[PDB]
């Protein structure tokens, strides 16, 4: 067994998005193919936009509600994506059934214990033998003791109470910025792993495509005269940074070839 | 008690059924155990089976909203070679275990009597069951079991599962948001299964393995009438949505080829 | 110390019973006999039979209530069964005694903490110097919060409430949901048993071992008397037994299937 | 402190008493400890003692139902050789330990005072006690202690133990089913006992060991009269139902022979 | 460092007392003296005597209430006892102070958590540079929920309720034998360790004195016409087994020389 | 997965800004990893940033008492060398996690129903957040978060924080004593940050790093009028009280020099 | 890598203060400078003074309320203080929010879990590239169930109830054994520092190690209605300064200077 390491980086200073790519080329004699371990890290800003405190009747903010990463090989190359991490978790929780009797009374109860995270990571459905992708999506978000809420919470009168503070000025009736989830207002620091195999009778060079993306949701509130109500609009803004790297399976080098910064706005 | 770990020759094969959104990541470890009588092979079965969870309006009745979702994931390995035996496989079925705490008490202030009992156990979203196995193969079913909600746990066999008061006119609006759906429904399943197989020597060099991945989809129907919500459930709406791939194995040359895949 | 491995398999596709046998022949210079470690795995279907939903006044089902495995040597060979796993557990539990006084009141209580398993594994009484056998028997079965129940639960009016659901419906629809049953009652038993056998070196170059996998199926039925639903369980109403005989070559460290016997008992 | 671990010579002997349903699985590890003065031997005692739990009708009074069950298991090793010493053995008796939590409190809303105390300990079905030992042997008794039931723990010395309202006409119907009987009653006992022994050199080559396995059965009687259930208990109904096996040991040739067994 | 092992045994079949002595002779080049590690095990019967069920007005039993072991060297030899186990424990326990207020009410409480053993092992006061000895004494004994009791428990009316059960025969109004502490009714299995040092210019042979002993207490109960009362009399019977062993520091051998079985009865 | 650990050359540099009371303790580990393509450098950033927490009387209004305290600590590393990449750094931002316990129950003595839910999480005085990063550098902010007091936890964003009923005439007397102030306020901050950096070979030997330490001070004002206490809070009263140090790195000679420091 | 060890000691029998200095000189080929690991231990008496039981209307005691240690290099030498322990802790605590509802009410609660120590160790602000110093200060002190209290606890009527028991004034203090160990007995410091030395620097350098105690004056007085207490910080200060000569060439250390200084307010 022999190992070769290297790195490659790609920045989008405009979008505040960075790709750090860490490479382990493995040559294993008990293997008929070349192995590449690829760790994808870096930064993806949430793109959070502070609300204007002067807004009176209706006000809005943007928050980072989903992060998408993908790693691909090309249809025409001999490189397949064979493994990756993290994989989808078959979630577990713990149960307690209690039955009690007194003499007259008859009590019973059930308790469940589970983990709760503000953002959840799942696989991309477009995952296949030449592409693996993950989505980090806003999951269980607590206001104070109120919640948990998500992108699609809907109360029949008060709407989506996700970042609504108290149902003053509209732009001053959002919750404190510090009270928001870190990944909604700051930066996502991805940590994803992929293992790719390469046929030895294949090309001396291949191309890998790494995509970092942010989905920004528009959260707004308005005053109807009686209450404050809120609404969340998903992926109202999308910022996407696509990089193409040239892999030299012969010399164990990597070189950035392409960059594409794409701005979608609804 | 143990067997069998020594020198290995590994091969990999990867494949996708565009039609069905199912990816097989198969690793073949040919085992040369110098203490063993026969040829041995470890097949490591991984990949991705997309949830293919969908939301729609019925063609004949667009006012009725349908959610189609994976109730079971299907995994199997079989062979026809008479010279091949299944000598190990993981996971296996196990006996459930639970913790019990039981209490009796009395009070005298007056006379009073009290009793309580608490059962404590661990739950999975999906349960992995060996549905069949023999010297020539094994088939697992990964079945929806129990899910976490507000106000407690809910069973996969409950019909009002996933239905909600509509938050809009679209079909999706009739069903719970993604943050109330577990990873195996919202996204899909990441299988990890292993089988160890033997091969008789001097009776042939080639064998064929049929690996199968797939889904059994349930359907939950919901629609609004009379300011009351009507919800209904069809179990095994679309059974055995599976992709079968044939691999050929050469035990002498350590070669592995993909023979076939259905559907493409 | 020298170790030699091998395997042997035997199927009963009719009964859905499979024997996977894994062998470690051990040669130890500090030992005057040949050692064989035998791990017995595979599959034993429960033989579960879905009830007919159309049954009205009385209905029935079969479920796998006990699994029996045995490994034997022959009276005339030099091979003895010296060790095995699992062995019988001397079960342990934890106690908490509490005494309390207030001034006037006087409370006391005791709590016990223990494990609860749906199926329990114990040794066969026919176990001896040439035969070891285990029985996995249905033990503590819960309906919902109701229970635990077993093969011989008896309520004076409602009989055996093991798989009785309630409801004013058809008999064959008044059983509990299939998924609510114990896994080993409705699916497959995956045995995992270990045995150690010793062989005299001046003995036969070849020996014979007898491995038996078996299922005892119970008949659970319910009936409507006009006022309530009542149930009853009949033990081992059906028995399916798969007997295999393997030839052991202590000289060349080989094993070969010789006999197969599929036997069906029905009451 | 350090004694005693070095080169070993192992021998095995296995035997069954058909009459009594008792199997001795005995392992003899001859210890050649080059740091030690004398000859040494480790005897590992395993096997199976069937519960021989039985249910019947009294011959003179068939309306009375009897359950016979093992209250104690008997294990012993003895020798007569003056050149042989017992220098180690397991298990040994130990001092019981327990956790105590004690609390005092007051309230003022009014004046009030409260006190509570909780003892916490671990329980076994059967307790293993050294009943006797000296330089020539040791005898253990494994005694029924406490059993888990609905509504709490019950003592092995309770007379109404195992009796139940009959669920039928047969004798077995008068006693609790197997799922309320512990493994040592429902099935039997799997003994694990060890003894280390020394041997004086140059004073003889052969020694003889008497290993004994067995049961003390208690009897629980039940019968119906006047719509009230009559239950009675006879303790040590059948004591010392034991099998004794004589093994001969040659400390020079490392040879072990089974000399005798009673009963066959 | 060089190690030599051996063993020696001594029985009192009359008293049901046995000494198993395990020896490690150590020669350490970094040491100017010879070292001997001596582990003292074996058996000391409790000498428990079942009470007569026929006794009517007053009844009695004997129980093992203390066990004493000692290991000694002789004044005239160069052998000192330098180390041993177990040593006396400075016992620890855990405290929880709770203060609570509601608005009116004012609660406070304190909880202590500690271990409770039926028999306690402490060092003998006669311990010195040539002798170490231990006493295993009946400590915290529970009737049912009643207790804990000891050798000197005294209730003003009911006396010592140690083994008192409850309108029957006196000899039948004791608690069940199985309900008693194991060490009160069965056998004590000592496990004591000592380390002895020997001057190299000393005698080629030394003598060590090992003593096992049992103190049996007399527990009795009597009927006064109104209640049953009990009393415990300490060390009413004493059985003592003294062995003297010859140690050959040159050849690393041990040989039993003396035995003395002594019976004291009050 | 594995990258990157092998042979090291270490250099240290230490420096203090008397003006600002800030000390950088910087360690440079040149990594000669024979499995790696490029030159590598691990910069270990430690030191001391005094809290510089102060208590005073306003110059124009001496009857008003002001407490100035560090709300945030600032740490950053940057470079301009195009041949230099940031390929690793610690800490990183992580997703928060919490434990949930949820309970439902019923009683019948009558009908009664109860529900309770408990969220359980871990708290820090100061939270360390990545505020920005790219291939040329990284900037962390260590932000005041939550503090332990009598009667519960309090947020750093509460305005009445640290204010108290005066125990005297001095400014300090208006604010909580040292024993109610956490170490990062009473004393200061001990930074521990790491960055791994690569360097392209054959394109130049020297690079320059700008390391920045500092504080953002908040100000809490308190004064007494009409027997009611007036407390007010100015957030980011004094932002970016930072010291920047320029280090020059020679990737060939393994030499590290201090180029500059602002302010001295 | 090569390691050389040594020790050096300095006593102030007058102040009951002792310095034990343990030295590890490290020569590392992958390093361009000489390394010295310095562990500073020993003893610093609290200087606790028993109160006079005869005192009637007002009584006083001194107690050890803060301990200060520092280790320095000189401005003109090539020796910097590069590392040390302990460093300031960003304290953590655990929270439990509970919300509960009943109908057939609406209760909520929050619980925090944290450690509580009588004396707390923090860094000295004068810490810099040539000096590191620690302060061990009286932090959370419990009377009985009463407290916690500190040097600056102030009850509007009863003042500082730190050591107030409930008679004679000098007998109305809490029992001596009820006080914190570091307030009445001895502080046993355990501090670690790492210093770097330029190889082209002096063959010999000087290090300055300072142990100090701040004694607070706790007093109580009877006003006719209640007992009240007050704490005065650093009313007495005892300081022991030692200067050691480090021979980086031969790996030796030698005590050069001693200064015992007494401040009294």
């Amino acid at each position: 067994v022999t190992l070769y390491k290297t790195t490659a980086t790609a920045d989008s200073d405009k979008f505040k998005i960075s790709q750090i790519l860490t490479f382990n080329f493995i040559k294993d004699k008990s293997y008929d193919k070349d192995t590449l371990v690829l760790k994808a890290t870096g930064n993806i800003n949430s793109g959070f936009v502070k609300p204007n405190p002067n807004d009176y009747d209706f006000s809005k903010l943007y928050w980072g509600a989903k992060y998408n990463v993908s790693i691909s090989s090309q249809s025409n190359d001999s490189v397949n994506v064979v493994d990756y991490a993290p994989k989808n978790q078959n979630e577990e929780f713990q149960v307690q059934n209690t039955l009690g009797y007194t003499f007259g009374n008859t009590a019973f109860s059930e308790t469940i214990n589970y983990k709760q995270e503000s953002y959840r990571t799942t696989l991309s459905r477009n995952t296949n033998y030449k592409n693996v992708g993950w989505g980090v999506e806003a999951h269980k978000i607590m206001n104070n003791g109120a919640g948990p809420y998500g992108r699609d919470s809907f109360h029949p009168t008060y709407g989506n109470e996700l970042f609504l503070a108290g149902a003053a000025y509209a732009g001053q009736n959002f919750i404190a910025q510090h009270q928001m989830p870190l990944l909604s207002r700051s930066n996502f620091n991805p940590e994803f792993l992929s293992v790719l195999s390469h046929r030895q009778d294949g090309a001396k060079k291949s191309k890998i495509t790494v995509t970092y993306q942010r989905e920004m949701d528009l959260y707004q509130i308005c005053w109807n005269g009686f209450y404050w109500a809120g609404a969340n609009y998903k992926n109202f803004k999308t910022r996407t940074f696509k990089s193409t790297y040239e892999i030299d399976w012969e010399n164990h080098k990597v070189k950035l070839l392409d960059t594409k910064e794409t701005e979608n706005n609804k | 008690d143990i067997g069998q770990g020594a020198e290995i020759i590994k091969r990999t094969q990867d494949i996708t059924s565009k039609r069905l959104a199912i990816t097989q990541n198969i690793q073949f470890d040919f085992v040369k155990d110098k203490k063993y009588n026969k040829d041995a092979l470890v097949v490591k079965m991984q990949g991705f089976i997309s949830s293919r969870t969908t939301y729609s309006d019925l063609k004949k009745y667009p006012y009725i909203k349908r959610m189609i979702w994976p109730f079971q994931y299907n995994i199997s390995l079989k062979t026809k070679d008479s010279n091949v035996d299944l000598i190990n496989y993981l996971p296996k079925n196990k006996i459930d275990s639970a913790d019990v705490s039981q209490k009796l008490g009395y009070n005298i202030g007056s006379g009073s009597f009290n009793y309580s009992k608490t059962i404590s156990y661990n739950q999975k979203n999906y349960v992995t069951e060996v549905e069949s196995q023999n010297s020539k193969g094994v088939k697992w079913g990964v079945k929806a079991n129990s899910f976490v909600t507000p106000n407690g746990q809910v069973s996969a066999y409950d019909q009002y599962l996933f239905a909600q008061d509509p938050t809009g006119p679209a079909a999706r609006d009739y069903f719970v948001p993604d943050n109330q759906l577990p990873p195996l429904i919202q996204s899909g399943f990441n299988p990890s299964f292993i089988t160890t197989l033997s091969h008789e020597r001097g009776k042939g060099d080639k064998s064929e393995f049929e690996i199968t991945y797939g889904r059994n989809m349930d359907a939950t129907y919901a629609y609004v009438t009379r300011h009351r919500l009507a919800v209904d459930r069809k179990h095994d709406a679309f059974k055995n949505r599976n992709v079968t791939v044939k691999y050929e194995v050469n035990w002498k040359t350590h070669e592995v080829k993909i023979k076939s895949i259905t559907p493409k």
